[PDB]
């Protein structure tokens, strides 16, 4: 929860924070590598890793 | 036959829960052959008070089957997995869904269950409502035949809560018909391009000036049964024909029956509006009267 | 999701930006000149003073 | 079995952004315009028929971002640029209510039943999108007769007269810089087009400057008045 | 043996109480644990199982001879399932509090439904040997629901407080336009610029007075000449 909040910071002031999200292009896509946790937050952090890449541009 | 010895009852209260939304428990099975739920036949819980739930769970899983009729219904008849169905026909699904919702919305509030029938008597009332609201359906009408026996599924009442589903319905399913009346006897375009009701060309020959059309018929050729709509579309039904000829002439130059006699006049009032103005266009370009008396 | 919509708010602001830097790959004054009245000819005041802020600092 | 589910809405949530999932692997056909999701084995055939209905949002979902990702090859002065920009912001609302319903997994109380009925009102949505970008797509058409294909396409929606007022909304975007670039034409006399955004020929017995390279949807007479 | 109960209640088959579907039943009992009483007490409850879906047959057979007032008995017959089934779900919770107790508080809860189930099934039974068709079974429910049964002529007033709705509806609908809105003519008032209707005694109620009939019908025969 906390931890992703802390995560979209470090995109919105650049390049990746906690995980490696290995995209600079059509749009910076979050990857957790994990499975058993909802499937809500793959959303959210897709719409913060196009507000990233918006600023990175 | 004996299986195994009981299970618990709160097992139970969560199985009747799976079966009406249309997901299978433990203890029911899909048979894709019967399109059915299957329980188990035996000694396997069958009831902890001895061979009643054998019985009461059968009489709620045949209520859990005919939910999953309607969301397969819904499902195989949308415009985005095909492309062979009426408009109108597609209208009918569009108030359906509005109904599934509410079926959805009232099988999540019933935790906590007590027993098996404080449950099934809720939905006895929507035990009776659902039989109905499946098998309207399942005959296959389809389009404008299908709004013909939605109106007089609406004209059945003596029910109270099946009568404003439907009448909900016939709001709903006359929308794109009602959509295709004022554009043509407003300007006469003719809008869709996959319907039920039949399509005619209208192709006038340049030479000839008979009619501004010089062919019609009809697309209901002879029979002319128009059908079902407001006010029952037996005459002003043959005169939004003649209007929706003329208005394109001026260019290049408590009841389901008293709220369907509601549009009517209004369907009666705008008719002669559009008709008392080609009175009034025949009069300025023709000059008839001195035609006649040179004739 | 309360962030969401602290965020949607520079989605308006940041998207009409990204516009402005698919028109122009060349720094040559200009066709620059020619790009944002391009922009300013579009309604809606909600980008428009925005471009109507650079369209009187490409002319300065 | 419910933490199996708890485990699933959060591999359902990952597809929704348009982001490969956890168990969900995702398998491109030509780059990922139709996805094949590859879904993790079942140990039960119950949850495996809940996933199966909710991926279809996710499958017209990335048909519209494959288009409007391929607007950025579209980078010119036409209507495309304009109208899959305007679908960028349809996109933009659609991650607000996933967002929401992120904001509703802050504490357990959803299932796969539950967030599937609200994906209802947006499964239609997704559906008309993705054929309209999917037709787009095939002919590469230019211009005018865009909007003659938008307007079929709005012909053959007729009904759902909700869902008909969304594509009414997306046709004028579209023919947004298309009516800008007519005032100078038809009020000014003098063009600008950036690259054949509008019908022109250039300007004795000069030429007859007729022109209908774009083919505005309407009847023939007003391209000639 | 608390779930086997309810179950035997609701309708559905087993193979202790064999049971082929809606019509025929074989007992069974070869049954080691229950005694020789508990069969017999599980034929008295039965029987109130059985006049149960001797009753979904005729919900199925209208809903899902014909007349517009056969479904509009149906949703009478809805409303009293609706307590019997919100009696099925209360004995849920019995089981789940303490599942130890024994079957005599089930019998309890069908005695109680002891006059009102076969005290419908006589009429249902007198409603298909006379084979009406139309208005006249609801003039067999009102000479039904003139007997006594407190309960019960209470029941029998719904089923005819819903059905005397669907002709509310009708005399509702022929007085705004002078529409008939029948399909199988099921109304007293038939035809017979003036457009002359007539009058039709078994469609007509005997316990509306028989006077009354023609200030609907010729007044409605105005209203439709216009």
């Amino acid at each position: 929860e906390t931890s992703l909040v802390r995560d979209l910071l470090y995109v919105f002031q650049g390049i990746d924070g906690k995980f490696v999200k290995m995209c600079n292009s059509e749009n910076c896509y979050k990857v957790d590598g994990k499975v058993a946790v909802s499937k809500s937050l793959k959303d959210i952090t897709s719409k913060l890793s196009e507000l990233g890449w918006l600023h990175n541009k | 036959q004996p299986q195994l010895v009981l299970l618990e009852e709160t097992d139970l209260v969560k199985a009747v829960l799976n079966v009406l939304i249309g997901v299978v428990s433990s203890t029911f099975s899909y048979n894709q052959a019967l399109q059915s739920f299957a329980v188990k036949q035996g000694v396997y819980i069958s009831g902890t008070s001895p061979d009643n739930v054998s019985s009461l769970l059968t009489q709620v899983a045949e209520y859990g089957t005919y939910y999953t009729r309607l969301s397969h219904f819904s499902l195989l008849t949308v415009l985005d997995s095909s492309h062979s169905n009426g408009l109108v026909f597609q209208a009918f699904t569009s108030g359906l869904r509005k109904y599934l919702q509410y079926y959805r919305a009232c099988v999540l509030s019933t935790p906590a269950s007590l027993t098996l029938l404080t449950i099934s008597f809720l939905f006895r009332k929507l035990g009776r409502q659902l039989r109905y609201l499946a098998e309207l359906c399942c005959a296959f009408p389809t389009g404008v035949k299908l709004l013909s026996y939605l109106y007089k599924e609406a004209l059945e009442n003596s029910s109270n809560e099946n009568y404003p589903v439907l009448l909900s319905l016939l709001k709903t399913s006359c929308e794109p018909y009602t959509r295709f009346i004022y554009d043509w006897v407003y300007s006469g375009v003719f809008r869709d391009v996959c319907g039920e009701f039949m399509i005619q060309v209208n192709e006038d020959y340049l030479g000839f000036r008979d009619k501004r059309y010089w062919t019609h018929g009809y697309v209901l050729i002879s029979k002319e049964v128009e059908d079902c709509v407001p006010v029952f579309l037996k005459h002003v039904a043959n005169e939004i024909y003649i209007c929706g000829k003329t208005i394109n002439l001026l260019k290049l130059c408590s009841l389901p029956v008293l709220m369907k006699y509601s549009v009517t006049a209004p369907m009666v009032s705008h008719v002669y509006l559009v008709n008392k103005a080609i009175v009034d266009y025949y009069f300025v370009e023709l000059k008839m009267e001195r035609h006649f008396e040179a004739m | 999701r309360r962030l969401l919509v602290w965020t949607f708010d520079p989605k308006i602001r940041l998207k009409t930006l990204a516009a402005l830097v698919d028109h122009c790959q060349g720094r040559k004054g200009g066709e620059l000149a020619s790009a944002v009245h391009a922009y300013t000819k579009t309604g809606d005041p909600y980008m428009r003073s925005l471009v109507q802020h650079i369209l009187g600092l490409v002319a300065y | 079995l419910p933490s199996q589910e708890t485990c699933l809405v959060e591999d359902l949530l990952y597809i929704l952004i348009g982001v490969d999932g956890r168990y969900i692997s995702v398998q491109p056909l030509v780059g990922r315009q139709s996805r094949s999701f590859s879904v993790e084995q079942n140990l039960d055939s119950s949850v495996k028929e809940l996933v199966n209905r909710i991926l279809p949002v996710a499958t017209n979902y990335s048909t519209v971002t494959r288009f409007v990702e391929e607007n950025s090859s579209f980078e010119y002065g036409q209507v495309n640029h304009a109208l899959g920009a305007a679908m960028r912001t349809l996109g933009k609302e659609y991650m607000i209510l996933i967002s929401q319903l992120e904001h509703l997994q802050r504490q357990g109380l959803l299932s796969l039943q539950k967030l599937w009925f609200y994906i209802q009102p947006t499964l239609r949505t997704m559906e008309v999108l993705a054929s309209i970008a999917t037709s787009l797509n095939k002919g590469e058409c230019f211009g005018g007769a865009t909007l003659s294909l938008l307007h079929d396409r709005t012909f053959g929606y007729t009904g759902d007269s909700q869902a008909q007022e969304l594509c009414l909304y997306l046709t004028k975007a579209a023919s947004a810089p298309y009516f800008d670039i007519l005032e100078r034409w038809i009020y000014r006399g003098i063009i600008n087009d950036p690259y054949s955004e509008f019908m022109v020929e250039e300007h004795w017995d000069q030429r007859y400057t007729i022109v209908q390279q774009q083919i505005p949807s309407f009847l023939q007479k007003v391209a000639d008045k | 043996m608390i779930h086997e109960l309810l179950l035997a209640l609701s309708g559905y088959p087993g193979s202790i109480f064999t049971w082929n579907k809606r019509t025929g039943l074989q007992v069974s009992q070869d049954i080691p644990f229950l005694h020789p009483g508990e069969t017999s007490v599980l034929n008295r409850l039965c029987k109130l199982g059985t006049d149960y879906i001797r009753f979904t047959e005729f919900i199925e057979q209208y809903t899902g001879l014909h007349g517009i007032y056969l479904r509009a008995f149906c949703r009478g017959l809805d409303s009293i399932l609706q307590p019997y089934r919100q009696a099925l779900l209360d004995l849920e919770q019995e089981f789940l509090a303490d599942p130890h107790l024994s079957i005599s508080h089930i019998n309890y809860s069908l005695d109680q439904f002891h006059l009102l189930f076969p005290s419908i099934m006589v009429v249902v039974e007198q409603i298909k040997s006379q084979k009406i068709h139309g208005c006249q079974i609801l003039e067999t429910v009102y000479k039904h629901s003139c007997g006594g049964l407190p309960p019960v002529r209470s029941a029998l007033e719904k089923t005819l407080a819903v059905c005397h709705g669907v002709m509310y509806k009708q005399l509702s609908a022929w007085m705004l336009h002078g529409l008939l809105l029948d399909q199988y003519e099921e109304f007293f008032v038939r035809q017979g610029s003036l457009k002359q209707f007539s009058l039709r005694a078994e469609m007509l109620p005997s316990y509306i007075p028989v006077r009354v009939a023609e200030k609907i019908l010729f007044v409605g025969e105005s209203v439709q000449m216009f």
